């Protein structure tokens, strides 16, 4: 039609936009026409929707998949973060079919010490199966990743962290073991050293070291004095690119569904700060590995719920006011509107995706006072309750900032509404050839957009909100 | 007018026929598409030397329609031979395509290797010099359009009717 391609030619025309007409439009010349301006969107604005060309790629037709096969096939070239990433989510998500032969001549065509590096991590965490204590784990977790180091720095890079690098350091001693489970996960913490762009610059220098215990002493400490004594003991610690990341590794838990939260995260994330909403969450990145092993972005100064009321022996409320200050104090008035921000914006993210399994374990709280959710496995298809305690942070039910609390989730809810297709889509798409909890009974989508309540009126939605609280409850 | 040109259009299914007929006729391009059911015909008159030219156009969809189709190439003065440049089976075809003209059509009819989808830039699987040196050794024009883009679109019928005119000189 005349009126479609203005409209594509119209700036309206944004890349969430390419997506939703590709995986609707039956008619190939669209379909193409449109497999063609992915080159023309910005290289980070169609990265964010990967997954969801992959996955189109994998499981529709072969006019859908030969009409990304082009872009995919450039940006491959051009990064081989992309082209690594490329391959992880290939092989994730089919199982077979085209996307293999795709993932073959990826590999094909210097991600060998990449792969061999990532391969790694994961056959230690298997190998960690056989000790029965979270103790046994961490001895051969340290001197296991102690050997690493014999092949770094090298072309290897942590696809989690936002900027190109490379890895030159890994301190095995600060690595711990999460608990006894025989699928147990791991945190890593890793020195890099980062660059322009990854695929130009070389692999950095090798400088040696020489122990006593001076910097691998592991104790609880701040994530400012974790990565002072550990800079101050590497041989790398002097660069001005020298970087301290972390990571968790779980080499037996499928992290498909927890990416398809951290973009769920991001839109409305994305969402909000467009309709000038402050409210507050926390999305960390996840390196889908297969379609059972994967990675984490560890959140520094962040404790789960359930270990800050086991170290402190105290109520919330009590601990942000030991932590924080007083009543009066600017420290305290900081750290609970961070709180009530935090809290409105999860218990939308929660409603939405329907996130149940909602306990204390799940749920931290960084150094700033704002609270983050994790994860999100038991998600669409326990539920979330502002529980007495947290009622408490914001100064009881008559407060100001619990009405404020209320007001929050309303405009953050108006503000989903007016972009409700930007999210919708994210996990529509998944939904495609997939086999995960989410996705049964074929309702997903339909009562997804449903409780969006589209139909409403602002006054309604201001009773809906009334309800959600008292239930919460 | 002081002729009567009587040309088709010929190609794999989805690679320009209706668009290429309808930009030159009309400036008019729908991405929303109908297969051709059997043949469309559209109508433009053209001044070359001087004499208005009058073109009856007609785009064959031909084994499918194949008692009909035969009849719009027998007295066909040209024919345009369009593949699609983002699709390397629409041009492995076109000698298919020959062939099937070449069985009934007159052997003085002009045939141009039009190239359509010029403007899918990136995602071009044809290559431009295969295609025009496709054309030289088989005596035909080679030329790339966008019924898109409209562009090339009313410089390659103007190409081959001309060529038509200038043909028929030998009177
Ligand atoms: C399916 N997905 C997950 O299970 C998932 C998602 C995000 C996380 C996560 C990301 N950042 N972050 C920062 C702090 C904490 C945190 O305080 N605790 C106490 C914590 C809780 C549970 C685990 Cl299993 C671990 C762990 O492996 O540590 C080595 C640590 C957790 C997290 C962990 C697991
Ligand atoms: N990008 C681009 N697309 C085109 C062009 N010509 C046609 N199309 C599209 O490709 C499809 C071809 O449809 P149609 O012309 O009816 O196919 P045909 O008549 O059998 O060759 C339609 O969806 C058109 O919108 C062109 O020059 N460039």
């Amino acid at each position: 039609q005349s009126w479609l391609l203005r409209l594509f030619e119209s700036k309206l025309f944004d890349i969430s936009m390419a997506i939703s007409y590709l995986y609707n439009s039956k008619e190939p010349g669209v379909q193409a026409y449109i497999g063609n301006r992915l080159f023309c969107f910005r290289n980070e604005d169609v990265d964010f929707y990967l997954p969801q060309l992959l996955n189109m790629y994998i499981h529709m037709d072969e006019d859908v998949g030969d009409a990304i096969k082009p872009y995919i096939v450039h940006r491959c070239r051009q990064s081989i973060n992309f082209s690594l990433q490329c391959a992880l989510l290939l092989g994730a998500y089919s199982s077979h079919s085209r996307g293999t032969k795709l993932r073959k001549l990826i590999l094909s065509d210097r991600l060998a010490p990449e792969r061999e590096f990532i391969k790694s991590l994961m056959a230690i965490g298997k190998r960690l199966a056989t000790l029965p204590t979270k103790e046994q784990k961490t001895q051969r977790l340290i001197s296991e990743l102690s050997l690493l180091n014999h092949k770094l720095p090298a072309r290897v890079w942590l696809p989690t962290a936002g900027f190109d690098h490379h890895v030159v350091r890994v301190p095995h001693t600060q690595a711990v073991v999460y608990n006894s489970k025989d699928k147990a996960p791991y945190l890593i913490y890793v020195e890099v050293l980062e660059c322009e762009n990854f695929d130009t610059t070389s692999v950095p220098a090798r400088i040696p070291e020489n122990p006593e215990d001076p910097s691998a002493v592991a104790l609880k400490e701040p994530w400012q004095e974790k990565v002072r004594r550990i800079r101050e003991g590497s041989p790398y610690g002097h660069l001005p690119n020298w970087r301290l990341l972390s990571v968790i590794v779980k080499c037996g838990d499928d992290l498909r569904q927890e990416l398809l939260a951290f973009q769920v995260l991001k839109q409305l994330q994305s969402i909000w700060e467009q309709e000038r909403v402050p409210l507050w969450i926390k999305p960390y990145k996840i390196l889908v590995i297969s379609a059972d092993s994967g990675m984490i972005e560890y959140v520094v100064n962040a404790v789960s719920i359930h270990q800050v009321k086991k170290q402190s022996q105290l109520s919330l409320l009590d601990y942000f006011l030991q932590e924080h200050g007083s009543y009066t104090t600017e420290a305290f008035l900081s750290a609970q509107r961070n709180f009530v921000q935090s809290c409105a914006g999860y218990c939308l993210v929660c409603y939405l995706l329907q996130v149940k399994d909602r306990h204390n374990g799940n749920i931290l709280l960084d150094a700033e006072g704002h609270i983050i959710h994790i994860d999100f496995g038991f998600i669409l298809s326990s539920a979330f309750k502002l529980t007495t305690e947290f009622v408490d942070v914001m100064g009881g039910l008559d407060g100001d900032m619990f009405n404020y609390y209320k007001m929050l989730m309303l405009q953050g809810l108006i503000a989903a509404r007016k972009h409700m297709d930007k999210v919708v889509q994210i996990v529509e798409i998944m939904q495609q050839g997939s086999q995960l909890p989410c996705f049964h009974g074929s309702s997903t989508i339909r009562n997804l957009k449903e409780r969006f309540h589209m139909s409403m009126t602002e006054e309604q939605l201001q009773l809906l909100v009334e309800q959600m609280v008292d239930g919460s409850m | 007018y002081d002729y009567l040109f009587k040309v088709v259009l010929i190609g794999d299914s989805g690679v320009g026929k209706s668009n290429l007929l309808s930009r030159f006729t009309r400036n008019e391009f729908n991405l929303e598409s109908k297969s051709t059911i059997g043949v469309e015909f559209a109508t433009r008159s053209i001044q070359v030397d001087g004499k208005t030219i009058k073109a009856q156009i007609w785009d064959t969809a031909l084994e499918r329609y194949r008692a009909i189709t035969s009849a719009y190439y027998r007295g066909a003065v040209g024919a345009l031979l369009v593949y699609d440049i983002a699709k390397h089976l629409t041009y492995e075809n076109v000698e298919r395509w020959l062939k099937e003209l070449r069985d009934h059509a007159d052997s003085n009819i002009v045939i141009m290797l039009v190239g359509n989808k010029s403007d899918l830039r990136h995602l071009r699987a044809v290559p431009t010099d295969e295609a025009r040196a496709f054309a030289e050794k088989n005596g035909l024009s080679f030329i790339e359009t966008s019924a898109l883009d409209s562009t090339n679109v009313e410089a390659a019928f103007q190409t081959i009717l001309t060529e038509i005119y200038r043909i028929v000189s030998q009177k």
